[PDB]
């Protein structure tokens, strides 16, 4: 099927472009319900949980928006009580209540109920011995529970967790040690990346204070002693935050899922509906931005685009912020449709070196490339290169035919240069031609397929159709278009499946044509199960609506054949015939 | 590297 200028239209019409955006501010974690609920549940459970999502979604942010808003009984006072001279202990007190306990000990069971243990052993023998660190250490108070104690420490060391021992030349004593994160988020939330465990080596320590209440401050080797600090029952909720992949290090503990039983998962992805965009400008508008209805509207088409979703956008806030910052710029503090649409572009301009060398190869004739004419065997094919951005070109493709015994040779693969995915795209072509023609036994044809100039590793099923048109064309001698790019994966059945990074695959191709010069048909052949991806730039569809570039959409490897050569399989003088023809040719030569 |  031909898709039309109006079947690829995809992005969002602009009334009013420089009217100002006035809207109000979105909750915390909107179109993230999973995550939501999850982190109410832990709240309303005390559960320790994990927030999980990949890099720059504001994990961070949506958290600590939504444990601002929380309540909680004001914490206990937090306090480091001597039981000797050579141990302490931490203690809770009622709220305020340690004030008054540090000025009665500084008159050097009085109303003091739960601080009995210290009074006790603070009994005696100075004047039964003349025998000359005893008052206690205040570790935190505060006024009220709203907002609950919330505490970040990204850097997840011994220290930053556990307090530390400072020595006063050597001794210490109670009033020597310093609180940690733990001792902070008493009564509220501990905050820690899950990356910073790992990489400080704290995994094993943390677990140890939250199942043992062991909390040890750091000490230093050289010092001659130290305290004995008791274990204590650790009063908080920790909240980890990473990616799939920081936790999986963790994961493999039996301990993190012991402790950490809520899982808080981001999705990639919103809906994209009126709600998340009007979400999203009361976001940029909150976030200090003067936004435009145009300016908006960009940013959230940008962000289907970033998906690869018609109906779906980039739920990364802080990819959208950073573009948004970028366009705030070129918009002399205005947020336009144009100022996004230029910072789009210059983020391209700024990372385009690599595909101005490759034009230029290719307009010198240094890279040997067709967009126009007809051959027999040859197929542009469209690859990404494998470092951001993942800029499109194709990858010309040939196929021989000779006669022999039922062998494709996938010369790339043979070579070292194919992977496993790209070896396995071979194997299914080479499954679906030896079941679908099987007049004279086994194949009488011997196929090689060749990236011609391709220099480094190939991975992906993608070519797959361009191998198998290819193939075909060298089995019946048949001519096809090199103005029309071919992408998709085949099954051994023959049909035509999605593909990744579609809109690049098309623009790369785009780029080629229009730097040699447009003719008029060129285009590409994708896969009908990738129409929901296709979020195509204003330059190809323009050029799409203006009958310079052409979009055909398959089900099956076939279909895609009978557009490259330009005739239907059957109505027979059809290439079904021709591709029987030449097996024919082939199986004669290769029998006496 | 390229990816298909």
């Amino acid at each position: 099927m031909r898709l039309s200028y109006e079947a690829l239209e995809w992005r969002t019409p602009i009334e009013n472009s420089t009217e100002p955006v006035s809207l109000p501010p979105p909750p915390p974690f909107f179109g993230q319900e999973r995550a939501r609920e999850a982190l109410e549940l832990a709240i309303r459970g005390g559960f320790h949980a994990y927030l999980v999502g990949p890099p720059s979604l504001g994990k961070h942010e949506a958290l600590l928006a939504y444990l601002s808003t929380q309540s909680v009984e004001t914490p206990p006072d937090l306090l480091y009580v001597p039981l000797s001279e050579r141990k302490v202990a931490v203690l809770t007190l009622p709220s305020g209540q340690e004030i008054h306990l540090a000025e009665a000990v500084e008159g050097l069971f009085q109303r003091f109920p739960q601080a009995r243990a210290y009074l006790e052993a603070l009994r005696a023998r100075y004047a039964e011995t003349g025998e000359p660190q005893w008052r206690p250490n205040l570790l935190t108070s505060s006024s009220s529970g709203t907002p609950p104690p919330i505490v970040y420490e990204p850097y997840a060391t011994a220290p930053r967790l556990f307090g530390r021992l400072d020595y006063l030349v050597w001794s210490t004593n109670v009033s020597l040690i310093r609180p940690g994160a733990v001792h902070r988020a008493q009564g509220g939330y501990l905050i820690l990346d899950a990356l910073s465990l790992k990489r400080e080596g704290t995994w094993e320590a943390f677990k140890r204070a939250l199942r043992n209440g062991q909390v040890e401050p750091v000490t230093e080797p050289q010092a001659p002693a130290g305290l004995e600090v008791e274990p204590f029952p650790i009063q908080m909720q920790v909240i980890l935050v990473g990616t799939p992949e920081a936790f999986e290090g963790l994961e493999e503990d039996p301990a993190f899922s012991e402790l950490f039983r809520i899982r808080a998962e981001f999705s990639p992805t919103l809906p994209a509906s009126p709600e998340n965009c009007t979400a999203l400008g009361g976001w940029l508008l909150a976030q200090g931005f003067q936004l435009t209805q145009g300016g908006l509207t960009r940013l959230y088409d940008e962000a289907r685009r970033m998906a690869e979703q018609r109906d779906r956008m980039d739920a990364r806030l802080v990819e959208i912020r950073a573009l948004a910052e970028e366009a705030a710029v070129l918009g002399g503090g205005l947020l336009t449709a144009e100022s996004v649409e230029q910072a789009i572009a210059a983020r391209e301009h700024r990372s385009f070196l690599s595909e101005e060398e490759f034009l230029r190869a290719v307009q010198e004739g240094v890279i040997r490339l067709r967009t126009t004419g007809r051959a027999v065997g040859e197929v542009n094919s469209l690859v990404v290169v494998e470092a951001a951005p993942y800029w499109g070109r194709p990858a010309r493709l040939t196929a021989r035919a000779a006669p022999g015994r039922d062998h494709l040779i996938s010369i790339d693969r043979e070579a070292g240069l194919g992977g496993q995915i790209f070896h396995k795209a071979v194997l299914t072509l080479a499954g679906y031609l030896r079941s679908r023609y099987i007049e004279h036994g086994s194949l009488p044809v011997t196929i090689s397929l060749a990236f011609e100039q391709n220099y480094v590793s190939i991975e992906g099923d993608a070519a797959g159709l361009a191998e198998l048109v290819a193939a075909l064309s060298a089995i019946g001698n048949l001519p096809l278009r090199q103005d029309l790019a071919v992408t998709g994966a085949v099954d051994q059945t023959g049909k035509v499946l999605a593909v990744g990074a579609i809109n690049a695959k098309v623009e790369g191709f785009f780029r080629v044509c229009k730097a040699l010069g447009l003719s008029g048909t060129q285009g590409v052949i994708l896969p009908e199960a990738n129409l929901a991806n296709l979020t195509l730039r204003a330059e190809v569809l323009e050029a799409v609506r203006a009958g310079q570039f052409h979009i055909y959409a398959v089900e099956t490897a076939e279909q895609a054949l009978e557009i490259l050569a330009g005739a239907r399989m059957e109505g027979f003088r059809g290439l079904q015939e021709k591709i029987r023809a030449g097996l024919e040719a082939f199986a004669r030569l290769e029998e006496g | 590297a390229v990816y298909a």
